[PDB]
């Protein structure tokens, strides 16, 4: 489409949780769950309305 | 000699530990017997094999020479430049090392790789670091002002200050702490 | 550990890289042939090339720290050897020549060879508790621990650690002292129970 | 307190960008900033927390 | 229909203070402020007073949307400890994933 | 008011002042009482002084402008 | 060495040279400001060589050329920290002291503007604070420094210390000085006292007063001082600080005022800031202003080689690789040619 484009990659985030593992009492021994959110900028430049 | 795996993975098949012991052996044999190219070949068939490199010179506006490398020590990261010429001059982030670096033991990791080489006052540095505290901050300095110098001294300087640990980027990084215990290593305490 | 074991400590020695090769011999030109394919680890953050390294005052800081506070424990060290420099210097100019030229006044020597003098030849261990002989680093440590606990101790009232250390430092030096006593009495209790160092 | 003109400077500029206008504590900043946001119960987490 | 009297209880409280939410909201700005006369703010106070129970809305507790468990329940997805486990397990759970570093 | 004004201006400032009176008890002192007011406030080493004064107060500090205050000083003070 | 104690021979050929201050003269001339730890090189090595600089020299040639006629020339001493701005400042006063001139020294600013436990409300004025015991200190040492000038300087007015106590028109400076010192309690009233006389003297002629304050930034600072409500006392506050603003102040001729800035126990400063303006606040900028500064900086190679030859020659480098040239090399590095740093590190090899 002829339009100006640069690509860069901010730094990936990682949110990270920690539950027990067990059901009843098992306190010392836990599972930790992460949720990856990586990113992609797409930089467009000089570009009309339509 | 290539492992038991990699002699499964040659020959396609399942070996014991005796059978490649018993075929190195006589591999050893063979290259003992003053084997000719025709069996050096062969031997090599089965063998695996087991230097730093330099940035080069670059020159600026104000026309010096100079080169430039990074390091990094913990969370702290460095970039360094390094002149051809120089009075042993550095500045870290615009400030003079002395003052930047009021804790003796981090001058003293900053002089550690001029003076090994007999380099104190020969150069001008130029050290931008981010992240970490005081000694880690020394620490990437101390390295990426080594790697830049590098490309001055000679290979066999290169070589001694690898030997020396300048070279090296030190992996020890702090240790995530895992649940169910005080810290990295430090269980809770064991009740009975 | 982070580093593989295919890493080797480093070698930080100026003279090791300076030796002539025709100096070396083929076993010593092996092993710098050697070197040349091995991974070397990291130069640490303790030791540098500096021609005033001391690895004994170095492991003195370091037994001497506190919860990793490297600087404080820098600094009283330093201070200790300015202390004993500066009594050494009093000592000397309040002193004739004839005792002049026996008094020393270089502070390195002087902890070192304090800490000589408060090296235990022989310490005991349970087996009762026998007599036995003792490494020369278990001695070095000995030493060392000796002096900062009897250093550390509570019988000192609102005097800085620079200047006990100091204190006992000259005090061993001439071969008196807590920590010289200390020494005696150990070897006094070991010569007391050599019936028992039979097990 | 203040130098007048800062003083009068900084009410203008409240009374540009609608804030509060006349000195007020926090216990009655409470009332703007209960009002600001939506109350806790009107909420579409709260009231539909429950499929 | 719903998975306990507990669930129900927390159900008709959510709906209570959702109904209450502008009246206390107005009643408790009335209250929190030193501008108005201390006798309006008593009379507010007993206004708010006045108002049920149930429709305060500190008395809303989170409880997990599938097994009405009291504790244990992350507010971004509503969901019990052991159940979260149990989908996020089974890979039901979109991004989740066991975390290892 | 002095806090209010983010630029700094140097007429009726603490700077002004001071170098006048330093200027008037200077040529009292050498008793040879030629100067006057916008006389002295008109030379070009007072403009020099002022614009010193001006760069160290509202643009930036640096060991150029101190030096730069310095030899203006010298200058007006009759010591170098 | 040039182990000289000629104040009239120093000069620009001499920099790098050493100066040597004798013992009576620093028994007299010095009975406080020099810094600790040059107090104890002193104690050790028996000497007081102080190296020549160039700030230094350039401030002697700026006094000598000076008139006492022209009103009281401001000159302040900066530099980074540990550059020998306080030990510049001593070299003057003493070559100014050997001149025969008043020597009204200040040891350090800083210090009678924190960790000040015996605060009192001033009698002489109840908005104002006394601080005795620097008072009284400092009174000690004004008189073991200027004794030959303290009886000959008559006083022009008459001050009251009580309802019973005065001191009478005419009487020696020696009177109020003594009557200050053994009577402490008034001592802070009467240091000021002795500043309003010793102005006045200056512009009458009677001698050629020499101010000398370090860390003048403390007077336009900020004190950690605290009142009896347990609320912040700001530094015209202290009778003592409004005193030696008012001597500040170039109003007066018959000398000049010389003042030495020092981050070092300054309060509310950051460590890194050095330059007049920072240290010095607006405030304190524009009660200065007009002033000289003189930039006091690190050891040029002449210089570091002439203090590591002092230390070789005393024998305080008792390491044995000290004298070689890897060991000077590594000073150099480690100390940055900074003096205090370089005496510091020396100090325990
Ligand atoms: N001219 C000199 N000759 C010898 N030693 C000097 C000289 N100038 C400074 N020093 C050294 O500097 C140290 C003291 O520094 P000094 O107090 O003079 O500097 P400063 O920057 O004014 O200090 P501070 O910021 O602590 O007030 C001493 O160890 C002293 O030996
Ligand atoms: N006790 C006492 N102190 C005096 C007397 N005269 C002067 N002083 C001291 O000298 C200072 C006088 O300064 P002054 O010239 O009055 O400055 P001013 O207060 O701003 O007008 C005060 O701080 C007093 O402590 C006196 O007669 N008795």
């Amino acid at each position: 489409l002829g339009i100006s484009i640069k690509v860069h990659e901010p730094p990936r985030k990682i949110e990270r949780f920690t539950l027990l593992q067990s059901v009843h009492i098992y306190k010392k021994h836990r599972v930790q769950y992460e949720m990856r959110t990586l990113y992609r900028c797409l930089e467009l430049e000089h570009l009309t309305g339509s | 000699w290539l492992i038991k795996e990699e002699l499964e993975e040659m020959l396609v098949e399942k070996l014991s530990d005796l059978d490649y012991m018993q075929f190195i052996r006589l591999l050893e044999k063979l290259l003992t017997s003053q084997c000719g190219a025709a069996e050096e070949e062969f031997v090599q068939r089965f063998r695996r094999s087991v230097k730093q490199l330099i940035e080069p010179v670059q020159y600026d506006e104000q026309g010096m020479a100079f080169s430039k490398s990074e390091g990094k020590r913990k969370t702290a990261k460095a970039e360094a430049i390094v002149y051809k010429h120089g009075s042993g001059r550095i500045k870290v982030n615009g400030i003079d090392y002395q003052l930047y670096f009021p804790i003796t033991q981090d001058r003293e990791q900053l002089m550690f790789p001029f003076h090994f080489v007999d380099r104190l006052g020969k150069h001008d540095v130029t050290c931008t670091v981010s992240g970490g505290g005081r000694s880690a901050q020394a620490g990437a300095i101390r390295l990426a002002m080594a790697k830049a110098l590098c490309s001055f001294v000679t290979e066999d300087e290169v070589e001694w200050m690898r030997q020396a640990g300048l070279l090296t980027t030190d992996p020890r990084v702090r240790e995530r702490k895992k649940p169910g215990q005080e810290g990295a290593r430090r269980k809770f305490t064991w009740k009975k | 550990s982070r580093y593989s074991p295919e890493f080797k400590d480093p070698l930080i020695d100026k003279e090791y890289y300076r030796k002539p090769v025709e100096e070396l011999t083929e076993e010593e030109k092996y092993v710098r042939e050697l070197k040349k394919t091995q991974l070397i680890k990291a130069a640490p953050a303790g030791k540098t090339s500096s021609v005033f390294e001391d690895p004994v005052i170095s492991k003195f800081t370091n037994m001497m720290m506190i919860g990793g506070n490297k600087v404080l424990a820098r600094s009283l060290m330093i201070q200790t050897l300015e202390a004993v420099k500066r009594k050494q210097f009093e000592k000397y100019h309040a002193a004739s020549a004839e005792e002049q030229a026996t008094i020393e006044r270089n502070p390195y020597t002087i902890f070192h060879q304090a800490l000589k003098n408060c090296e235990p030849m022989i310490g005991l261990v349970p087996i009762y508790q026998v007599p036995v002989p003792l490494p020369d680093r278990r001695r070095r440590f000995l030493a060392m621990k000796w002096m900062i606990t009897e250093c550390r101790d509570k019988k000192h009232q609102r005097t800085l650690m620079p200047e006990k250390l100091s204190h006992k430092l000259l005090e061993a030096f001439h071969n008196q002292g807590p920590v010289i006593k200390r020494k005696h009495d150990l070897h006094k209790m070991a010569e007391a129970n050599r019936a028992l160092a039979h097990y | 307190s203040l130098s007048e003109y800062a003083f009068r400077m900084s009410r203008l500029s409240a009374r540009l960008f609608g804030e509060v206008t006349r000195p007020t504590n926090s216990k009655s900043m409470k009332v703007v900033k209960l009002f600001s946001e939506l109350p806790l119960a009107k909420k579409k987490e709260t009231y539909d927390w429950y499929p | 229909h719903y998975v306990d009297w507990r669930m129900w209880r927390d159900v008709k409280r959510r709906k209570m203070a959702y109904e209450y939410a502008d009246e206390r909201l107005r009643i408790n700005s009335l209250r929190k402020n030193t501008i108005l006369p201390k006798i309006l703010q008593d009379v507010a106070d007993e206004e708010i007073a006045a108002l049920p129970r149930d429709s305060c809305p500190v008395r809303i507790r989170n409880r997990c949307v599938m097994t009405s468990r009291p504790r244990g329940v992350k507010r971004r997805w509503r969901l019990s400890r052991i159940v979260f486990r149990h989908l996020a397990d089974h890979g039901q759970l979109s991004g989740i994933q066991r975390a290892t570093w | 008011t002095e806090a209010d004004m983010e630029e700094y201006i140097w007429e009726n400032s603490s700077s002004e002042r001071n170098i006048l009176e330093t200027l008037l008890q200077m040529k009292a002192a050498e008793k040879n009482m030629e100067i006057n007011k916008e006389e002295l406030l008109g030379t070009k080493e007072i403009e020099e002084y002022k614009k010193s004064v001006v760069s160290l107060k509202n643009e930036e500090e640096n060991e150029n402008s101190i030096s730069q205050y310095k030899e203006s000083v010298k200058r007006l003070l009759n010591v170098t | 060495r040039t182990n000289e104690n000629d104040p009239a021979k120093h000069g620009d050929q001499h920099e790098g040279q050493h100066y040597n201050i004798s013992p009576q003269d620093l028994e007299t001339v010095f009975p406080h400001g020099l810094p600790p730890r040059f107090v104890m090189q002193v104690k050790t090595f028996s000497e007081a060589c102080l190296m020549v600089r160039k700030p230094a020299l350039e401030l002697l040639h700026y006094l000598k050329n000076t008139s006492f006629a022209y009103p009281a020339i401001r000159y302040l001493l900066y530099g980074e920290k540990g550059t020998g701005k306080t030990l510049s400042l001593c070299h003057v006063i003493h070559f100014c002291a050997k001149q025969d001139w008043l020597i009204l020294h200040i040891p350090d600013a800083h210090l009678w503007v924190k960790n000040c436990r015996d605060l009192l409300q001033s009698s002489y004025n109840k908005q104002r604070f006394d601080q005795p015991l620097e008072a009284s200190t400092w009174l000690k040492n004004f008189k073991t420094t200027n004794e030959r000038f303290l009886n000959q300087i008559k006083v022009q007015e008459k001050y009251v210390w009580n309802k019973r106590e005065s001191t009478e028109k005419g009487s020696p400076l020696g009177e109020v000085v003594e009557q200050g010192i053994t009577r402490v309690r008034n001592a802070t009233d009467a240091v000021g006292i002795v500043l309003k006389e010793l102005k006045r003297q200056s512009s009458l002629g009677m001698f050629h007063l020499l101010v000398a304050v370090d860390g003048i930034n403390a007077l336009w600072g900020r004190t950690t001082l605290k009142r009896e409500d347990k609320s912040p006392i700001a530094p015209e506050e202290l009778a003592l600080v409004h005193n030696l603003r008012k001597m500040m102040k170039n109003d007066w001729h018959g000398g000049a005022i010389v003042s030495a800035l020092s981050q070092t126990g300054s309060l509310f400063k950051p460590r890194k800031a050095y330059l007049p303006q920072e240290l010095l606040g607006k405030e304190g900028f524009d009660a200065l202003d007009p002033f000289i500064p003189i930039l006091v900086s690190n050891y040029n190679p002449k210089e570091f080689e002439s203090c590591i030859q002092y230390y070789l020659e005393n024998n305080w480098l008792q390491h044995e690789k000290a004298p070689t040239e890897e060991g000077k090399k590594e000073l150099l590095f480690l100390s940055n040619a900074n003096p205090s740093l370089l005496e510091r590190h020396c100090a325990y090899l």
